[PDB]
Formats: structure tokens, C-alpha cells, sequence
């Protein structure tokens, strides 16, 4: 049979500069022939279904079932996706999403200012946003912590 | 390559990157008060 719903997602709330990752409730949607969410397969898409590139902002791993990203100013405001959810008997159930992303809620005011220069070309890493997420975790873990969202990456420019 | 760490916000006055900073700031000049005083006057005229 066909998957049913029972709990939407709002929406999500994001930061600019700051690495965001979710993970889909077990109750937010149901089949008679699977009754849990891990069961069941669950893909993230557009308006035109069609899937996140590997450059978007935003990604999703269904097998470890967690969306995430870290948005850019370019990208502040409103965003719309879709979450499909299919099931062994081929047929989808569909929820809608919305996703607000913020400026920095400090914004200059900050009392620390932390600045490094680094070696090597900054385009690959910029036009990465694996290499951007790495980065941001590595930070975290370098300062032996474990919520990578703690960074805030303000500004990067080529040297 | 290089880290540098540098206040801002209410640390406006402190900088923590070691760079050796030998920058001594001048003093500001004493400006001279003006105080403006009018009190009234008698004619000149009466001299003449
Ligand atoms: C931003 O800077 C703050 C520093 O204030 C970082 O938060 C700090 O994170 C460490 C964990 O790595 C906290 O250590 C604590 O140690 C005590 C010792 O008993 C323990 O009880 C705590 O459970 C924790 O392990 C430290 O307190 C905490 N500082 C706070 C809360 O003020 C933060 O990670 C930095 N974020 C970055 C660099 O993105
Ligand atoms: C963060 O990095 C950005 C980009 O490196 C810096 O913004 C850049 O600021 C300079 C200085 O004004 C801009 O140069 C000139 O901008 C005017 C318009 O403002 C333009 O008409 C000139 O042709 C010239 O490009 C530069 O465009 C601008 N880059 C942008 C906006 O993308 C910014 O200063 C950095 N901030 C910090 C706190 O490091
Ligand atoms: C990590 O930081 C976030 C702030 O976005 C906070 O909500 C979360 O509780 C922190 N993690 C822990 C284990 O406290």
C-alpha cells in the first residue's frame, strides 16, 4: 500500500556561516506494510523532483537517514523542499518543507576576531562545500569539541 | 601558515597575536578653554 503521514516538518531554522544537521524523526511517516521511517526509503527533492547537486548547500545521506549544510549570505531567506518517502511497494508519500535561513545573529559586534591564512588556491575550497564542512568539523574537533555549529566562518578571501 | 588573533567588540583596546608591537601612542594637545563672557556696559561715550 501506499506510505501515509502523520507529523510534517515545519521548517528549519539556519544561520549563515554556521553547519546545521537534522535527523528525521521515527513517527514522520507510516506504512501498513513497513510502520517505521528507517524501514522505508527516504530521498530529499525540489519542486521539479529533482536531487540536491553535490555543490548545493544542503545535503542528505539517506542511509545514515540525517540531512545537513551550512548556508551562504547569498542564500538568506526562504527555501522549499520536498521529502519522499518510498517504501518497498514502490509507491511515495510526499511531504513539503520550508527553511529559513538567517543572518548572523552577532553580526560585527563579536569580542573576538579570529584570523588565519593558509597555503594553496582557496577556489577548490570555496567551491566546495565538502571541503567547507571538513573544515568547519575540523575546527571543532581541534578545539576537542563536538557541535561543529559553534563555528562561524565570517569571511574568506583569496590571497 | 599564520594564525592571527585579534579583539574587537569590548576588546577594542587589546590585541593577542604576538606580533611585537613597539607602538607608543602620542599624548592629546591641552586645548585652551574659551569661556565667553558678556556683562553689560556703560557708554563709552561718557569719556567723550
Ligand atoms: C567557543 O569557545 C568556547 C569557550 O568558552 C568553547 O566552549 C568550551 O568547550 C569545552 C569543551 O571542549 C568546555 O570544556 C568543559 O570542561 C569542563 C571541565 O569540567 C566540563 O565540565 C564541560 O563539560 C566541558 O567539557 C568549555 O567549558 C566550553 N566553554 C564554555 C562553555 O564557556 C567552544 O567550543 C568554542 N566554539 C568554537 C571554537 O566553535
Ligand atoms: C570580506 O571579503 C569581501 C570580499 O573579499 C570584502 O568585500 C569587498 O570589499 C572591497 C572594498 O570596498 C570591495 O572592493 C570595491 O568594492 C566596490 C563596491 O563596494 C566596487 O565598486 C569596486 O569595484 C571594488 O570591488 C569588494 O568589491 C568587496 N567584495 C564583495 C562585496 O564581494 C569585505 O571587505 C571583507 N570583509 C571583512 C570584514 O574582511
Ligand atoms: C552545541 O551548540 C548548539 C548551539 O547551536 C547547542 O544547541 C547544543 O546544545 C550544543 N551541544 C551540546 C552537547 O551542548
Amino acid at each position: 500500500q501506499r506510505p501515509e503521514l502523520k507529523n510534517h516538518i515545519d521548517r528549519v531554522d539556519a544561520w549563515v556561516g554556521t553547519y546545521f544537521e537534522v535527523k528525521i524523526p521515527s513517527d514522520t511517516f507510516y506504512d501498513k506494510e513497513d510502520t517505521t521511517t528507517d524501514k522505508l526509503k527516504l530521498t530529499l527533492k525540489l519542486r521539479e523532483q529533482q536531487l540536491v547537486g553535490e555543490k548545493s548547500w544542503v545535503q542528505f545521506n539517506s542511509n545514515s537517514q540525517l540531512m545537513y549544510g551550512l548556508p551562504d549570505s547569498s542564500h538568506v531567506g526562504k527555501h522549499e523542499y520536498f521529502m519522499h518517502a518510498t517504501d518497498k511497494g514502490g509507491l511515495s508519500a510526499v511531504d513539503a518543507f520550508e527553511i529559513h535561513v538567517h543572518k548572523r545573529p552577532q553580526g560585527d559586534k563579536a569580542p573576538a576576531r579570529f584570523k588565519a591564512k593558509f597555503v594553496g588556491d582557496p577556489a577548490p575550497v570555496v567551491n566546495d562545500i565538502h571541503k567547507k564542512i571538513a573544515l568547519v568539523k575540523k575546527l571543532a574537533f581541534a578545539f576537542g569539541d563536538r557541535n561543529c555549529s559553534t563555528v562561524t566562518l565570517q569571511n574568506i578571501t583569496r590571497g | 601558515t599564520s594564525i592571527a588573533i585579534t579583539g574587537s567588540g569590548s576588546c577594542r583596546h587589546l590585541q593577542f597575536i604576538p606580533v611585537a608591537p613597539p607602538g607608543i601612542p602620542s599624548s592629546v594637545t591641552p586645548p585652551t578653554e574659551v569661556p565667553d563672557r558678556d556683562p553689560e556696559k556703560s557708554s563709552e561715550d561718557d569719556v567723550y
